[PDB]
RNA sequence: GCUGAUCAGCAGUCACAUUGCCCAAGUCUCUU
RNA sequence: GAGACUUGGGCAAUGUGACUGCUGAUCAGC
């Protein structure tokens, strides 16, 4: 593996 | 337009319902609470300046923690024309004489202190409750179980019952643990153990008045991939630290104290042993949770925390553990270094290299983080923001401020902006990556959080409760939220206007933590719609049933002097008479406690303890007890322990070791049972 | 890119255009797969392959120009940077630049 | 069973013992668990210290007529101070049998007879090296139980005065003063 | 071409004991939405309340007898000037003159 | 042969009340 | 350093509530 997988950045805050 | 506060409509009727019955008033966090508080003190303050042994009376306000206290203190001495003193353990409060305590009582109208002391104070006939004209207890949710709180309420069932003092009860949460289901049993429970019925405020006029102060944040959700797949570097960490410990097993240091479990059925290892595991397991989650960098950090921590433990350490043998683990703690740092630096060849500019490699070796949750906290403070003004994080484990304080400092000095955009700070619980984490042997940097954590210094704060569960802290206009919980109270408190921290609450959560996750965050507002939806709904006209509970409340325990001890001996209190007095008896600093041993087996406690009890636990214990060789006292047959073994201590306590009371205050007898009060006896010529030459 | 600065457009390459080799250290190394290489798997894909590029350069983040930024720059490593982008990819405002 | 090499101990002390609980409570140190049957050692220290200080200055104010008080009185304070009596009992190896289970005790015993045999058992100059007052108070207790075993100060002085005797010849030849 | 809120204005300017006592953290409650900032001028009657209320609150915090005003003056317009900064500027003045 | 009903035995699963161990967080007091 | 308190997670062993697999007994129908 040798690679934490990567996030993208299109994350948004979903209101709970 | 005018500067003092005057009350309002709603603190005036909490008042006003206080002054005739006590009560436990039930608001949200905030000034609303701690006025309320002040505002009871005031009045009933009516004999507080006429001396007790004319019938005056004081007041008490009684803390769950010292900070807390310390605050309350200043808050009363600030806010009130009386004079308050503030009486805690760092005191040395334990050696205080009778005269030390009337004195003290004849200068202050209201004492401040932490539960225990107060409770000491009062078993041991310093004050009694007639001298009291009321108590406050603040956060008394936390009076469950055996907790101070609930032990001082105990005395309560004991003393006259004409002259009670008035009990109130600050709280922003009623609850302690996750026991929301059944909401009205627990509150009933808690309204037992104290002597009052819950109040809170229904008019719609009085919950917008309240909302002036307290806030409810907008609360979201911030999920993010969770993976499983680990690198080989940890797979060699993992082996190398299976291979010390095996070697641990066998270290032999010097013989050490036994250590056993909770309830003494099974052995353990040495604390000294114990130390170095907790610490390599406490990697060992941290390098799985965060990330190869957070281990970086962490490591340092740890090589830090070991150099510190082998220059405290006394024995050779200590001194070379310490060695053997800082060496394999070197080793492990070397490799998670050499994994960090075989990245390098992407490019020569470093500024954004680090954060490159910060952003490669970071779990998905670290690189959320992260980025949530990039995109919240991208341009602003360090006076603009003032932020909590957090996280369970302590050290993953340490390794996340860390880290957040690397960071911050790594992008363009945040370097000016955001100044991390941390602090954790008792047993305070060296806060040093450096390990020097003094610095000259003072000012704490939470004053420079407090003084603005600081804006973006990594606790541990520490700021959730009691410390005062201003409003918050983010709070990120980067782990999972665990219970309910610490959901509804740490809520109330986002205080400010339009503040932003933050959940971390895994993918695999959502559906729980947003099904137990939906459970939590249900809770408080009962809670409320049964504080509302409930009518009660003797708005206290009966006699019946506070005594059927405080029956099932072991039933206290008195003497003619009115002194008592609680139960639960029987240990602690066991283990600081056995204290004072050495007269060296090897001399120290703590009574041997001995669960009797089947055939034993056959032999000694017969058939009328069959069944049950007892509990055998063996006093050191100095002490005069040398009779093994039994326990009681009791059903379970904690019971049985605290029977056997209780029987302990008393017979050293009986043998004259307690002075009729079941505290250890000092050699003051020794020497004076003998002064008339062989000292009696004194006496014509004026000294004694 | 973790880089959201805004940034400013000197001239655009019609001449250039995506797969074309790196002019300096990366010749065995294309625009296209360099960008699938970095961030590939935030982009998915690149349309309008054979289209133009542009050339960027970036702008200093300070506000306050009173004082002589004294330094040893090294002017010529400093231009060594040469970015080239992909136009699809990244966000543009129509707001003049000068 | 507690007391192990009896022989040796008795032997190397000069006097053999009747009754062994005096003995036993002689070498048992407080943080010993295992000894339920006798106290510890601070019960007959308390008699040793005394009857040794005693004894002490009956011998020298009997025999050591030529000096004068102020001498006198640095000789007795020489002679009872703690750290001559680790040293003899050092040298007299008595400290084997002490019945401890503290490390920090083990570990500056063992610094301290390691120390003690570098100068051949010899009281070098009020001796860097921490000295463990329980080697004196063993051997005060120890002294303690032979006089309670017998009844009889003249014994009790011969054993005194056969362990004393090179510090006791030595010190009335100089006098330590500091 | 941008202040503060007109109607925190006149309560700060027009209230000299109350004036001692807002502090950044009060002025952290503040969070105008863009109708207000743009249109309006001045905080609502919700938020006023709020923030005047933190502000009394002030006075039995941990924050009271602080001094705000090296972290606040400039939304007011005031400056502290040390002494000598006057006299060498009278000087300074008297020295162009000459 | 086929199905239902009752009943006993066992194994597996679900919930709850006890108990025990391990780990985590927070708190207090004694003592140098 | 010792002792104690409250809370949560994991696991195991007892009880008890429900169901299921399978077998036997008693009973009805075919």
């Amino acid at each position: 593996i040798d690679r934490y997988e990567q996030v993208s950045k299109d994350f948004e805050f979903i209101k709970i | 337009e005018d500067v003092e506060i005057k009350p309002r409509g709603y603190q005036l009727r909490l008042v006003d319902h206080l002054t005739k019955s006590n009560g436990i008033v039930y608001l949200p966090t905030g000034s609303g609470k701690t006025f309320v508080a002040i505002l009871v003190l005031k009045r009933f303050s009516q004999d507080f300046d006429k001396p007790i042994e004319s019938g005056g009376k004081r007041a008490l306000f009684m803390c769950n923690t010292v900070e807390l206290a310390r605050q309350q203190a200043m808050a009363v001495r600030r806010c009130t024309n009386f004079k308050v003193g503030f009486y805690v353990g760092e005191q040395g409060v334990d050696d205080w004489t009778r005269g030390m305590w009337s004195d003290e009582i004849k200068k202050n109208q209201v004492l401040v202190g932490t539960a225990q002391v107060f409770l000491d104070m009062v078993t041991q006939t310093y004050v009694a409750l007639s001298s009291l004209s009321v108590v406050i207890i603040d956060e008394c949710h936390h009076g469950t179980g055996h907790h101070p709180f609930r032990e001082f309420m105990r005395l309560f069932t004991i003393a006259n019952q004409t002259k009670l003092p008035r009990v109130v009860g600050l709280t922003g949460v009623l609850i302690k643990g996750n026991e929301i289901t059944n909401v009205a049993t627990k509150l009933k429970e808690l309204e037992i153990t104290y002597r009052g019925n819950i109040i809170t405020v229904s008019d719609t006029k009085e919950m917008e008045n309240v909302m002036l102060y307290a806030t409810k944040p907008t609360e979201v959700m911030v999920s993010f991939p969770h993976q499983e797949q680990v690198l080989t570097v940890t797979r060699l960490i993992s082996a190398e630290i299976e291979k010390f410990y095996v070697s641990l097993d066998l270290m032999n240091i010097g013989v050490q104290p036994i250590r056993r479990s909770k309830s003494l059925q099974c052995l353990r290892d040495p604390s000294k042993k114990s130390f170095v595991k907790q610490l390599f397991n406490d990697f060992l989650y941290q390098m799985k949770e965060y990330g190869i960098y957070a281990a970086s950090i962490a490591i340092i921590s740890l090589i830090v925390e070991f150099d510190i433990k082998r220059r405290q350490a006394e024995t050779l043998s200590v001194k070379l553990m310490h060695r053997t683990a800082l060496t394999l703690c070197e080793k492990i740092r070397h490799l998670l270094v050499q994994k960090l630096q075989d990245m390098t060849y992407d490019d020569d500019d470093d500024n954004v290299n680090t954060e490159e490699v910060i952003m490669n070796f970071s779990t998905p949750k670290v690189q959320r983080f992260l980025m949530s906290l990039k995109v919240s403070f991208a341009d602003k003004d360090p006076k603009d923001i003032c932020c909590l994080v957090f996280v369970e484990r302590r050290y993953t304080c340490k390794c996340i401020y860390g880290l957040l400092l690397n960071y911050i000095q790594s992008t363009p955009e945040l370097r000016n902006v955001l100044t991390p700070q941390f602090m954790v619980g008792r047993n305070n984490i060296s806060p040093d990556f450096e390990s020097v042997l003094e610095r000259k940097w003072q000012k704490s954590a939470i004053q420079q959080f407090r003084d603005g210094n600081a804006n973006l704060m990594i606790c541990s569960s520490v700021l959730e409760e009691g410390i005062d802290v201003q409003a918050c206009n983010h709070v990120f919980i980067l782990d999972p939220v665990k219970t309910f109270n610490m959901y509804v408190q740490s809520k109330g921290r986002a205080r400010t206007t339009e503040a932003k609450f933050v959940l971390f959560t895994a993918d695999k996750e959502r559906e729980k933590t947003i099904q137990q965050i939906y459970q939590y507002r249900k809770a408080h939806n009962d809670i409320a719609e049964y504080l509302k709904d409930r009518v009660l006209e003797k708005t206290e509970p009966e006699l019946y049933e506070i005594k059927g409340h405080f029956q099932d325990d072991i039933d206290p001890f008195t003497n003619e002097n009115g002194a008592v001996l609680l139960p639960n209190n029987a240990l602690a007095i066991l283990h600081r008479y056995c204290q004072t008896i050495p007269t060296d600093a090897f001399g120290f041993v703590i009574p041997w406690f001995h669960v009797l087996q089947e055939d034993e406690r056959d032999r000694i009890f017969g058939v009328s303890a069959k069944g049950k636990h007892v509990i055998s214990i063996n006093m050191p060789v100095n002490c005069m007890l040398r009779d093994t006292i039994y326990s009681d047959p009791m059903d379970n073994v904690k019971t049985a322990k605290i029977s056997a201590a209780f029987k302990a306590c008393k017979v050293l009371y009986s043998l004259g070791e307690l002075n009729e205050r079941f505290v250890p007898k000092t050699l003051k009060e020794r020497v004076a049972s003998i002064a008339d006896v062989h000292f009696e010529h004194w006496n014509k030459y004026g000294d004694s | 890119a973790n880089y959201d600065k805004p940034m400013l457009v000197t001239k655009v390459h019609r001449e250039l255009t995506p797969l074309s080799y790196m002019e300096k250290n990366q010749q065995d190394k294309t625009y296209y797969e360099f960008t699938m290489s970095k961030y590939g798997n935030r982009i998915g894909d690149v349309v309008h392959k054979d289209k133009f590029m542009i050339e960027v350069r970036d702008l200093t983040e300070q506000l306050t120009f009173y004082v002589h930024n004294r330094g040893k720059f090294n002017a010529k490593s400093k231009a060594k940077m040469k970015v080239i982008l992909i136009p699809e990819l990244c966000f543009n405002f129509n707001f003049p630049g000068d | 069973g507690f007391l192990i090499n009896h022989y040796y101990l008795e032997k190397n002390l000069g006097y053999t013992f009747k009754d062994r609980r005096y003995l036993l409570q002689a070498l048992t140190h407080p943080s010993y668990p295992t000894n339920r049957i006798t106290g510890s050692y601070q019960e007959l220290e308390f008699i040793g210290n005394a009857i040794l200080d005693f004894l002490i200055s009956a011998y020298i104010f009997e025999n050591n007529t030529k000096m004068n008080p102020g001498a006198l009185t640095d000789l007795r304070s020489a002679l009872v101070n703690n750290t001559t009596l680790a040293c003899i009992c050092v040298r007299h190896r008595l400290h084997f049998f002490i019945l401890a289970e503290n490390a920090k005790l083990s570990e500056i015993i063992s610094k301290f007879v390691n120390f003690q045999e570098s100068q051949g058992h010899r009281v070098t100059n009020y001796v860097n090296v921490d000295v463990p007052k329980a080697l004196g108070d063993v051997l005060e207790a120890l002294i303690a139980a032979v006089y309670l075993d017998c009844r009889d100060l003249q014994r009790t002085w011969e054993v005194i005065f056969n362990l004393f005797e090179p510090e006791l010849q030595e010190f009335t030849r100089k006098v330590p003063i500091n | 071409g941008i202040s503060l809120p007109h109607n925190v204005l006149a309560l700060w300017r027009e209230n000299p004991e109350f004036a001692k006592i807002i502090g950044p953290h009060n002025l952290r409650d503040l969070a105008l939405g863009d109708e207000e900032s743009l249109v309006k001028g001045n905080c609502s009657d919700i938020n006023y309340n709020r923030f005047v209320e933190g502000c009394r609150a002030n006075g039995q915090s941990f924050y009271a007898g602080a001094d705000f005003s090296s972290e606040v003056n400039f939304c007011v317009g005031l400056v502290t000037i040390p002494n000598k900064v006057i006299a060498d500027t009278l000087e300074a003045l008297l020295g162009v003159i000459v």
